[PDB]
């Protein structure tokens, strides 16, 4: 589902950025936009959808629509990667183009294998 | 009560409705009201556009698009309530309770009762305004819900120097229609039409992409000194005539995806 | 540095102990007597019985009004002799008396409908047994009220048991175990007889009856002595929840209380009235205060034949005394307030009540408001349910969609482009008379009345998302629907 | 004048019902009940009866408002005798309610002259022994939606309240507001034993003129304030006497469409709420031409204007769905099926003969979802929105075939049938020939 993987994200983030600087906040999207006024520092995230293919694209769509709800605080950046196994045109029309428009904006592309170029 | 109207282009109906509904004195405000709409209409744009029209009225803002369930709303609410209180009454003393102490609306009610019995000593009474944008758009939503949030003026004692009010925003109308038996005020926004969305875009995105770089790029990639910003807006304008004369057929009376595809294919 | 993955701070942990009594003497020889003990056998609850008396006390008094009937209402209220149910008295009191003479572990089960005097008769049996404790010739023993319904978690039986036999506080998984330790492991010569009675077990043990299993497992000793009872409504429960081997091996005694006979009913309700029956009062001239043996001296009475019919109607259905008594009180109410309405006193030589108004009180209980309501609605709901019955006439389906009924509706209308009532409600329903307004596929107020009836309970809507193919059902009847239908002058003819 | 503005406010709070407890208005068409229940309450306030009772009426019918009103009347001479308890079953539970009981019981006892501490069973037995076991103070509960407490098995608190009514010495007043009619049906035996079963209903409107004099009353002034008070009264009376008034016709409308007032008040408010000067008030309530704007923009965007604003592509494909669903058994349909019949329609159109362009599968990929998101289609074995929690919970556990199978072949479903649209549309269209199977 959506909510669980969100809780995973926030648990990772807070238990990561706490001990590096030495009270509790719940696990929600408020916390990220509330990062400034607990620890003082700004933050930059990076997202790795590990096995990008074998997952509920609906839940995915829900999630990424949730995640676009935090580009209004002028103090944060993030980035996503898809670690793909098949192909873009296989799945860039499997998911709703609502998601895909902005995903036309600023992307990057690699050929990726064990045997690169002999 | 003197209310400055927002002299808007396209919603002076709902402007009339809500600037009539609401003023500083709570008595001439209803107990619970909806502002349903549809996306892109700037319902959320125009609410704050009205708060621009009226500064001395204040409201809290929540966005449960990101929240998932009921308890997280409780927690965020219990935070923002007393946050807003003490931020705007600085001189007042307090015993600031934990917002995470809430785990159930009863507990929210209890701690608000405590907020009030500590805020007992005010000079005049005050009603404030709560905002839940997309309360239909929740992600584990069930149907046992909206009646409860109606019932918050229910259990509050009547001797409250500090009261509150509720605000909503929905889409479908199906689960709205499920519940209108409670004889509720409501204000609404029809999906726009082609000259309407046209003029909304020529007034909204005009300054944006008139003041994006690629103009300033191209003018001097070409190196041509015959120019004025009238014609800049003009060529942008007829370009967008072309855009919409193409893809009105594709979409109709929306803005968001048009903005996307503009950003992509503009350059 | 660490973070808890989820918080519980609104917890209210209870200060109750996990060490049973089994581990505060540490030997058979190491134990004192509970009878030679101030804290055991409950010599301290009385203070918390009286600590809270004063919390709600006042002395405000301004222009007290007091009238005729109310004293008789409270003569007639359930909060107080009875010879009607006395052979069960003469049998169970015999059994319990012989039981405490035997000092054995006897067990008994009773059931009965709500309104049988079960709790009454039993509470009075044991009050007589209290006076038998006031004989000071029988071994003293102690009562235990068990209202699991006035308990939350049905293992709290053990908890409260220990916190009332000892006043000591633990969790069930210490308390019941310390209690088995208290029961079989303990000899007789200082352990006390206790009597206990369980109330309404139908909801107490809903999961698997491991609680009550534990109970009835405690009830099978020869070194421990107890007096156990329970109450229910169904009868198969001892063999239903257990099975047959357990309920059979225990070998208890079973009974249930039934509806009383109309004569006993009248006998008793008047037995709660003979202090006031046919009495005469001195009565002031302004407030009408009825004061007893500028003032009259008049008589009071009530319809005896009305007692006959009133008991007679409800003796045949259940035998619920409470129902009889409320019927009495409400008849008195309508009499009194009509009387007051005669003179119109304000707010700051015979008086008698009738069979007419006794039955007026007794009948409206059965006279349903739904019919007058559904007749007094608007036209639309009537029209629509009539269309439903039209479909039920066309197919005999017992169920209908939304699309099919709406098709029936439009047909039922456009057929009748000739009736006048439908001629005159014609244009003012889709676009409401005027121009500037485009048509709509459905009528106004159809969603309103839909939900209205859903809230009413007559209409049943399954769970789907489509507006058209959602199946729909009516809840009541078609006959009564016609008893609303033809009552409209215009509907009977179409 | 701002005397008139204050008068706006005056009549507005009179429209609400937000007045002192002498001007709060009640009408003869419910005075039988009003004079019933003021008496039903003061019998336990001051005469110390322990009456049990359950109101019945549907929503928006002024039940709780009237408990509030009678007790608010009672306050002015009785600041002491009673204690108010408001509650609700959706808001509360079988569990979180009792803590609210302790809370209020503790925190209004202070207002005149511990409880809330402990566990669930502990504070339970604390309230029990306080209530179970010179003058006593009277107690009044105001349940709301006891339906929640009308569950199948336990609902023990209700039994315990009514046993408290019978057994106790305090006046235990219990009111129940709900919306269902047959409430006694829900119960098990012990409730029907302990409860009085005396249960009250509300009146309906039995004629137009009732609503007429109600309008008159609620638009009649009972105090001299402003230079247009008598003007207001006389205008009201002379317009409302006319059966030819628009507003009488809307009175008819409520009498036949809905038969219920609070929606009407909702409609009535904006009239004054916008009202700015007096000639505008006059002409506007004369013509009621702005009721037209109101009720045109009221339910404007439900079924029709939403289909009034869409592209022709949507229409073509919807037709391609309609006629083939008609051809079908269950009316089921898919993406490429509609695409096929669509192109057939265009072939027919271009065969009978400025020109026409058809829209590639990429071009349909977008707007098919603009369609599914506007409630015209659904899925075959679909189920829309669960009612309670555990269903919403299991939903996000178990996904759908439609979630796993791709976009274009999941078995859809339809909202409108062809001939509806055939009659509905403007028949002048270039496609009107194509709206018939
Ligand atoms: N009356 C108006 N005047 C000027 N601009 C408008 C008006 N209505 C809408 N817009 C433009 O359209 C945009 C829509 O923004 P917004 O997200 O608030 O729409 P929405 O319907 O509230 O969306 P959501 O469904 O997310 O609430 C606004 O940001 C604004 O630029
Ligand atoms: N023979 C009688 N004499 C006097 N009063 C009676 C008699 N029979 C019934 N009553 C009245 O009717 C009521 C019957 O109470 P009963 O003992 O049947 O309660 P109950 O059935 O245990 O209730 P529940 O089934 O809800 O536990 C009593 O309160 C009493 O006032
Ligand atoms: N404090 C108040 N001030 C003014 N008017 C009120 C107030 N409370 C209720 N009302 C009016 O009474 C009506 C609702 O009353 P009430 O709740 O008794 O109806 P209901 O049918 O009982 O609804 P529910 O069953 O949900 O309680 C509304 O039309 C409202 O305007
Ligand atoms: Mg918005
Ligand atoms: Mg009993
Ligand atoms: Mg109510």
């Amino acid at each position: 589902n959506v909510r669980m993987m969100l809780r995973r994200s926030m648990y990772k983030l807070y238990s990561a950025a706490d001990a590096e600087e030495h009270n509790d906040v719940s696990y929600d999207l408020s916390l990220v936009e509330n990062f400034k006024r607990l620890f003082g520092k700004d933050l930059a995230m990076v997202f790795n959808f590990k096995d990008v293919d074998s997952i509920n694209f609906n839940t995915l769509d829900n999630f990424i629509i949730l995640l676009k709800s935090a580009f209004k605080y002028d103090h944060v950046k993030i980035s996503l990667i898809f670690n793909i196994n098949t192909n873009l045109s296989n799945i860039e029309k499997n998911l709703r183009q609502s998601t895909i428009r902005l995903l036309k904006r600023n992307y990057h592309k690699l050929d990726v294998s064990s045997n690169k170029g002999f | 009560m003197n209310v400055t109207t927002p002299e808007v282009a396209f919603r002076e109906y709902q402007t009339n409705c809500l600037a009539s509904y609401i003023s500083a004195d709570p008595d001439i405000t209803p107990s619970n009201l909806i502002l349903q709409g549809y996306s892109g209409t700037g319902k959320t744009y125009t609410l704050k556009k009205y708060f621009n029209a009226n500064p001395n009225l204040h409201a809290v803002w929540l966005e449960p698009v990101e929240l998932v369930s009921w308890k997280p709303l409780l927690q965020a609410i219990a935070r923002t309530v007393q946050y807003k209180l003490k931020t705007l009454y600085p001189n007042i003393p307090t015993t600031d309770y934990d917002p995470l102490q809430v785990e159930e609306p009863f507990l929210l009610v209890k701690t608000l009762h405590n907020i009030f019995v500590q805020y007992e000593s005010l000079q005049e009474k005050t009603c404030l305004f709560l905002i839940l944008d997309g309360f239909d758009s929740l992600q584990d939503l069930d149907a046992a819900l909206f009646n409860k949030y109606i019932k918050l003026n229910e259990l509050l004692p009547k001797d409250s120097k500090i009261n509150i009010k509720f605000i909503y925003t929905m889409l479908e109308t199906s689960f709205l229609q499920r519940y209108s038996t409670h004889c509720i005020p409501t204000v609404m926004f029809p999906r726009y039409n082609v000259d309407e969305v046209s003029t909304i875009l020529v007034m909204s995105r005009c300054g944006e992409l008139m003041e994006d770089s690629c103009l300033r790029k191209r003018i001097i990639e070409e190196q041509i000194t015959d120019c004025t910003d009238d014609q800049f807006q003009n060529v942008a304008a007829n370009f967008i005539h072309l855009i919409v004369q193409a893809f009105h057929s594709y979409t109709g009376n929306d803005i968001f995806a048009l903005n996307d595809l503009i950003d992509f294919k503009w350059p | 540095p660490v973070i808890r993955k989820f918080t519980k701070k609104n917890v209210a942990r209870a200060k109750k102990k996990y060490t049973p009594f089994s581990k505060r003497f540490k030997s058979i020889a190491a134990i004192p007597d509970l009878t030679s003990l101030p804290e055991f056998y409950g010599n301290s609850s009385e203070l918390m019985a009286s600590r809270f008396e004063n919390k709600l006390k006042t002395t405000q008094k301004h222009q007290i009004v007091e009238t005729i009937f109310s004293k008789v209402k409270k003569q007639l209220n359930s909060s107080y002799y009875l010879p009607a149910r006395e052979n069960e008295f003469a049998s169970i009191y015999l059994s319990a008396y012989s039981a405490i003479e035997s000092d054995s572990a006897t067990t008994i089960y009773v059931a009965g409908t709500p309104g049988v005097g079960k709790t009454l008769t039993v509470r009075e049996v044991v009050k007589e047994l209290l006076s038998s404790s006031a004989q000071r010739e029988i071994p003293d023993f102690l009562y235990v009220e068990i209202n699991g319904l006035k308990m939350v978690k049905p293992t709290d039986c053990y908890e409260t048991l220990w916190n009332k036999v000892s006043g000591e506080r633990l969790t069930w998984a210490a308390s019941m175990e310390s209690l088995e330790f208290y029961f079989k492991r303990v000899p007789k010569n200082k352990k006390k007889t206790i009597v206990v009675l369980l109330d309404e077990l139908d909801a107490m043990v809903t999961k698997s009856q491991d609680i009550m299993y534990n109970f009835f497992n405690w009830t099978t000793y020869e070194n421990a002595k107890l007096i156990v009872i329970a109450v229910a409504n169904t009868m198969d429960l001892p063999e239903r929840q257990l099975g047959n081997k357990i309920t059979s091996r225990i070998g208890f005694t079973r009974i249930m209380f039934t509806g009383y006979t109309h004569e006993e009913l009248k006998n008793i309700i008047d037995l709660r009235l003979k202090g006031l029956n046919d009495s005469f009062f001195y009565v002031d001239t302004k407030t009408g205060n009825a004061i007893l043996i500028d003032v009259r001296k008049v008589r009071l009475r009530m319809s005896a034949d009305a007692i006959e019919i009133a008991s007679r109607k409800v003796a045949s259905v259940s035998g619920d005394a409470r129902r009889a008594l409320k019927v009495c009180k409400r008849a008195a109410e309508i009499a009194e307030k009509h009387y007051m309405a005669k003179h119109g006193y304000g707010y700051d030589g015979v008086q008698t009540v009738h069979i007419t108004h006794v039955m007026k009180a007794l009948n409206e209980t059965l006279n349903s408001h739904v019919i007058t309501f559904m007749t007094r609605l608007s036209f639309t709901a009537k029209l629509f349910i009539y269309a439903l019955l039209n479909l039920m006439k066309k197919n005999g389906s017992q169920e209908q969609e939304l699309g099919d009924i709406v098709d029936e509706i439009k047909l039922l209308i456009e057929v009748n482009g000739s009736n006048k009532f439908v001629m005159e409600i014609a244009k003012t329903l889709f676009q409401q008379g005027s121009d500037n307004i485009s048509e709509q596929l459905r009528i106004i107020s159809w969603d309103f009345v839909l939900n209205q009836l859903l809230d009413a309970g007559i209409l049943f809507k399954q769970t789907m998302k489509n507006d058209r193919i959602c199946c729909v059902k009516l809840n009541i009847s078609v006959e009564e629907a016609k008893r609303a239908m033809n009552e409209d002058e215009t509907l009977r003819n179409l | 004048d701002p005397g008139f503005g204050s008068l706006q406010r005056r009549l507005l709070q009179q429209l609400y019902g937000t007045l002192p407890t002498d001007e709060k208005i009640i009408f003869t068409y419910l005075q039988d009940c009003q004079q019933e229940i003021d008496r039903i309450i003061k019998q336990s306030i001051i005469q110390k009866e322990s009456h049990s009772v359950i109101l019945v009426g549907p929503r928006q019918s002024y039940k709780t408002y009237l408990l509030d009103y009678e007790l608010s009347l009672l306050q002015q001479s009785y600041k002491e005798q009673f204690i108010t308890i408001r509650l609700n079953g959706f808001i509360h539970s079988e569990q979180t309610a009792i803590n609210g009981i302790a809370t209020q019981l503790e925190q209004q006892l202070q207002k005149i002259h511990t409880i809330s501490s402990g566990s669930l069973t502990e504070v339970f037995e604390k309230i029990l022994l306080l209530l179970d076991s010179i003058t006593k103070i009277t107690v009044v509960f105001i349940f709301d939606e006891i339906d929640t407490f009308a569950g199948p098995v336990r609902q023990t608190l209700l039994y315990n309240l009514f046993d408290m009514v019978e057994h106790s010495r305090v006046p235990v007043c219990i009111f129940g507001c709900t919306t269902k009619l047959n409430i006694l049906e829900y119960l098990e035996k012990r409730v029907k034993s302990r409860f009085s079963q005396r249960v009250i209903y509300m009146p309906q409107i039995q004629n137009l003129d009732d609503m007429v004099d109600a309008v008159r009353n609620l638009l009649t002034v009972r105090s001299e304030i402003s230079p247009w008070v008598s003007q207001w009264n006389e205008t009201l009376e002379k317009e409302l006497s006319d059966p030819r008034s628009n507003l009488n016709r809307h009175i008819r409308m409520n009498f036949e469409t809905f038969r219920s007032l609070p929606t009407l008040k909702n409609s009535i408010i904006p009239l004054v709420a916008t009202s700015k000067n007096f000639g505008s008030l006059c002409t506007a309530i004369k013509s009621c031409s702005f009721l037209d704007i109101y009720n045109k923009n009221q339910l404007s965007n439900n079924l029709t204007g939403r289909l009034q604003s869409l592209s022709d592509l949507e229409l073509a494909i919807l037709i391609s769905a309609a006629r083939v669903a008609l051809r079908a058994k269950d009316g089921s349909f898919n993406f490429n099926l509609a695409y096929a019949e669509y192109e057939k329609m265009i072939k027919a159109i271009n065969s009978r003969i400025n020109t026409i362009k058809l829209w590639l599968k990429k071009d349909v990929k977008n707007v098919w979802e603009n369609l599914v998101q506007l409630d015209f289609f659904t899925e075959k074995s679909a189920v829309g929105l669960r009612d309670n929690a555990t269903a919403a919970f299991y939903a996000s556990n178990y996904q759908f075939q439609g979630t796993m199978i791709p976009f274009d072949l999941r078995s859809y479903q339809m909202q409108i049938i062809l001939q509806e649209l055939r009659r509905i549309i403007p028949k002048s269209n270039m496609y009107y020939s194509w709206t018939q199977l």
